């Protein structure tokens, strides 16, 4: 079919939700383009849960916010994330960080209820990410540069 | 503005990864 930057993705992104939410690892390896959603998803792993241990209590501040303001905490993250790149400034850092936050949130969401399922806030996240900033993914190589960029190539 | 306020944070957050990249 078509629209297989999306499809990537989601599948990135929805398998991180879902680990750190639940806190178990879905197994099920690889499908399509997997050599590069492994990587990326390690990569994501390490960084992603890096950021959340190092900006813990601002990310906790931002949650309070999140709840007591508006209803819906998927809704609302895509109106953070819209503004976070209203400058016009695209990286990876930040788009790391959004991840991130996203895995913050279905954190709370499985708290206050067990049963919530990730899949909405994944493919939001997956949508604005995909949607608004397509050519320059398509531009950085995609998932491959998401790797490179976060991987050190010399430890000495 | 609530927004505002969590998407500063989520910028100041993202910056400190660069900089730890490139480092
Ligand atoms: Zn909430
Ligand atoms: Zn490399
Ligand atoms: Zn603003
Ligand atoms: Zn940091």
């Amino acid at each position: 079919g078509s629209d297989e930057l999306y499809r990537q993705s989601l599948e990135i992104i929805s398998r991180y939700l879902r680990e750190q939410a639940t806190g178990a690892k879905d197994t099920k390896p690889m499908g399509r383009s997997g050599a590069t959603s492994r990587k990326a998803l390690e990569t994501l792993r390490r960084v992603g849960d890096g950021v959340q241990r190092n900006h813990e209590t601002a990310f906790q501040g931002m949650l309070r916010k999140l709840d007591i303001k508006n209803e819906d905490d998927v809704k609302s993250l895509s109106r953070v994330m819209i503004h976070v790149f209203s400058d016009g400034v695209t990286n990876w850092g930040r788009i790391v960080t959004l991840i991130s936050f996203g895995a913050f949130v279905a954190k709370h969401l499985k708290t206050i209820n067990q049963e919530s399922c990730i899949e909405p806030l994944a493919e939001s996240i997956t949508d604005v990410l995909v949607r608004t900033k397509r050519d320059w993914l398509v531009k950085q190589r995609g998932w491959d540069g998401f790797v490179e960029f976060f991987h050190v190539e010399d430890l000495e | 503005q609530w927004v505002r306020e969590i998407a500063a944070g989520l910028r100041r957050a993202a910056d400190d990864v660069n900089a730890q990249v490139e480092r």
